[PDB]
C-alpha cells in the first residue's frame, strides 16, 4: 500500500498527487496504517515534498495534517526531521488557509517540545520572524501556541532573542499583554518576556514598549502561575525602567503583594520596588504615601533571616529614606513602626555582606533624624559599625567577600558614624571606643570617598575640646594638611574645618 | 477543533 502510493505522490500529473494526497491522510488517522507511512523514510519524504511544492489548498491540508499525525509519536517525530519537514512546514506558516497554518504550528510546537535538533532547524528556517509576525493575529488560542513556540526557540538562545528583538517581538508582546484575557495566552505570553528581559538588549526595547506598566495590569488576576511570571519579568526589567512614568499603580499594587503569605511573590515586590525607587524621587514619594514604610518593616520583621527578602527590603527602605520630599517622615516611620531593634540585628550573624552593606547604609540615613539618634545609641548600634570597621579595615590592609569590596564596608560604616556623631552622647560613645586612631588612618586611604566620611567624623568629634586633644595626638595635621589640596571639595572643606578646631 | 485537542495534549 505505502510504495504504491509513494509512486503516486511523485508522479508528473499533479491530478494523481492530489488524489494520493488524500488517500495518505485517512491513513494517517488509523494506528496500523499510520506505522506504516512512518517506517518508510521514502514515503516520509515524499509528504514534505509535496506539500513545500503543492498549489493546491487540499494537498496542503492533507499533506500538513498527515504530518501532524505523525508528531504524536517518536518515530514519527524523528522522520519529519530527517525529511527535511521543518523547513517545508515553516513555509506553511505563511499560508491564508487556517487550516494549514493551524497544522504547521501545532506540528512545529510538538517537534520544539520533543524532537532534538529541531530547535536549530527552525531558527535556520527563518521560523522566528514569520511567527512574530503571525502576532498580529486575532485567535487567542493560536497566539498561545505561536508565543509557546517563541518561548521554546528563544530559551537558552542569545541568536533567537535577537531576531525576536529586531523583528518587533518586544512591541508585539506588549500589546498581547494589554489586548486580552485568556489566561493560557497571556501566561505563555509572559514566559517570552521573562526570557527576553535577562537580554541586555530586549530589556530596554520592552520597557520603551510599555512592559512594565502592562504586567502591572496582571498581578491581582487569580491565576498565580501568571502573577509569579509578571513579577519575575518585572524585577529583571525593573533595573532599566528609571525613566518610566504612569507607575502610580504598579507601585500601588507591589507594595500591597508585599503582605502576600508566598515568599516568593514577597521577595520580587521588594526586589522590583528596591529597584525602582533607586535614585528616582518621585518613586520614592508615591511608595512612601502608599503606607510603603509600614510595608516594609512588616516585611523585614516576618522574614527573619532569610536574606533574599530582607537586603531587598532593607535597600527599598535605604531609598526611602534619603532625597525626596517625604524623606525625613520616612526616617520616622521606621521608629514609629518598631523598626529601629531589627535593623541593627540585621548587622549581626549570620548576615552575609550585601546584607550588611544595606543596613549600614539605611542606619546612616536614618541618623539623619534626630528622634533616631537615641534609639540607634540604646539598641547597641555604634559598637557593632566600629566592630565592622575595625575588621573591615584591617581585612583591606592585609591585602571580593561574597561579591562586596571590604573598602565598602569601611566606608559604609565611617559614613553612618559621621552621621551618628552629631549627637553629644554618641561621640561619647564612639570616642570611648578608641576609634580616633583609625579615623586618623583612613586619611590616608587612596579612596577619596573613605577620606571624605573619615576627615567628616573627625570633624563632628573635634568640637569637644578633649577629643580635638587626642586627634592631634595622633598626628592628623600631617594628613590634614595635604588633604586641604584634595581635588574633593568635601574632602578639603573638612580637613580645613578639623585643622580650625585643633588650633582653638 | 485542532487546537483546542493541541492545547489538551501539551497543557
Ligand atoms: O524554562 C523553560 C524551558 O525549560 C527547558 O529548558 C525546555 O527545554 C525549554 O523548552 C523551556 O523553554
Ligand atoms: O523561574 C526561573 C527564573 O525566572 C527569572 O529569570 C527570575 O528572575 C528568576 O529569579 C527565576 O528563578
Ligand atoms: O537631611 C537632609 C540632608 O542632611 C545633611 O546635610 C546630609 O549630609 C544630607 O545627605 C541630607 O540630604
Ligand atoms: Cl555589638
Ligand atoms: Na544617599
Amino acid at each position: 500500500a505505502i510504495p504504491e502510493l509513494t509512486k503516486l505522490l511523485n508522479d508528473e500529473d499533479q491530478v494523481v498527487v492530489n488524489k494520493a494526497a488524500v488517500m495518505v491522510h485517512q491513513l494517517s488517522k488509523k494506528e496500523a496504517s499510520r506505522h506504516a507511512i512512518m517506517r518508510s523514510p521514502q514515503m516520509v519524504s515524499a509528504i514534505v515534498r509535496t506539500m513545500q511544492n503543492t498549489n493546491d489548498v487540499e494537498t496542503a491540508r492533507c499533506t500538513a495534517g498527515t504530518l501532524h499525525n505523525l508528531s504524536h509519536h517518536r518515530e514519527g517525530l524523528l522522520a519529519i526531521f530527517k525529511s527535511g519537514g521543518i523547513p517545508a512546514l515553516v513555509k506553511m506558516l505563511g499560508s491564508p488557509v487556517d487550516s494549514v497554518l493551524f497544522y504547521a504550528i501545532t506540528t512545529l510546537h510538538n517537534l520544539l517540545l520533543h524532537q532534538e535538533g529541531a530547535k536549530m532547524a527552525v531558527r535556520l528556517a527563518g521560523g522566528l520572524q514569520k511567527m512574530v509576525a503571525l502576532l498580529n493575529k486575532t485567535n487567542v488560542k493560536f497566539l498561545a501556541i505561536t508565543t509557546d513556540c517563541l518561548q521554546i526557540l528563544a530559551y537558552g538562545n542569545q541568536e533567537s532573542k535577537l531576531i525576536i528583538l529586531a523583528s518587533g517581538g518586544p512591541q508585539a508582546l506588549v500589546n498581547i499583554m494589554r489586548t486580552y484575557t485568556y489566561e493560557k495566552l497571556l501566561w505563555t505570553t509572559s514566559r517570552v518576556l521573562k526570557v527576553l528581559s535577562v537580554c541586555s538588549s530586549n530589556k530596554p526595547a520592552i520597557v520603551e514598549a510599555g512592559g512594565m506598566q502592562a504586567l502591572g495590569l496582571h498581578l491581582t488576576d487569580p491565576s498565580q502561575r501568571l502573577v509569579q511570571n509578571c513579577l519575575w519579568t518585572l524585577r529583571n526589567l525593573s533595573d532599566a525602567a528609571t525613566k518610566q512614568e504612569g507607575m502610580e499603580g504598579l507601585l500601588g499594587t507591589l507594595v500591597q503583594l508585599l503582605g502576600s503569605d508566598d515568599i516568593n511573590v514577597v521577595t520580587c515586590a521588594a526586589g522590583i520596588l528596591s529597584n525602582l525607587t533607586c535614585n528616582n524621587y518621585k518613586n520614592k514619594m508615591m511608595v512612601c504615601q502608599v503606607g510603603g514604610i509600614e510595608a516594609l518593616v512588616r516585611t523585614v520583621l516576618r522574614a527573619g533571616d532569610r536574606e533574599d527578602i530582607t537586603e531587598p527590603a532593607i535597600c527599598a527602605l535605604r531609598h526611602l529614606t534619603s532625597r525626596h520630599q517625604e524623606a525625613e517622615m520616612a526616617q520616622n516611620a521606621v521608629r514609629l513602626h518598631y523598626g529601629l531593634p531589627v535593623v541593627v540585628k540585621l548587622l549581626h550573624p549570620p548576615s552575609h555582606w550585601p546584607l550588611i552593606k544595606a543596613t549600614v547604609g539605611l542606619i546612616r540615613n536614618l541618623a539623619l533624624c534626630p528622634a533616631n539618634h537615641a534609639p540607634l545609641r540604646e539598641q547597641g548600634a555604634i559598637p557593632r559599625l566600629v566592630q565592622l570597621l575595625v575588621r573591615a579595615h584591617q581585612d583591606t590592609q592585609r591585602r571580593f567577600v561574597e561579591g562586596v569590596r571590604m573598602e565598602e564596608i569601611v566606608e559604609g560604616c565611617t559614613g553612618a558614624l559621621h552621621i551618628l556623631a552629631r549627637d553629644v552622647h554618641n561621640r561619647i560613645v564612639i570616642r570611648g571606643l578608641n576609634t580616633i586612631p583609625l579615623f586618623v588612618q583612613l586619611l590616608y586611604s587612596p579612596i577619596e570617598n573613605i577620606q571624605r566620611v573619615a576627615a567628616g567624623v573627625l570633624c563632628e568629634l573635634a568640637q569637644d575640646k578633649e577629643a580635638a586633644e587626642a586627634i592631634e595626638a595622633e598626628g592628623a595635621t600631617a594628613p590634614l594638611t595635604e588633604l586641604l589640596h584634595s581635588r574633593n571639595e568635601g574632602v578639603a572643606t573638612y580637613a580645613a574645618a578639623v585643622l580650625f578646631r585643633m588650633s582653638e | 477543533x485542532i487546537l483546542d485537542x493541541h492545547l489538551x495534549r501539551v497543557w
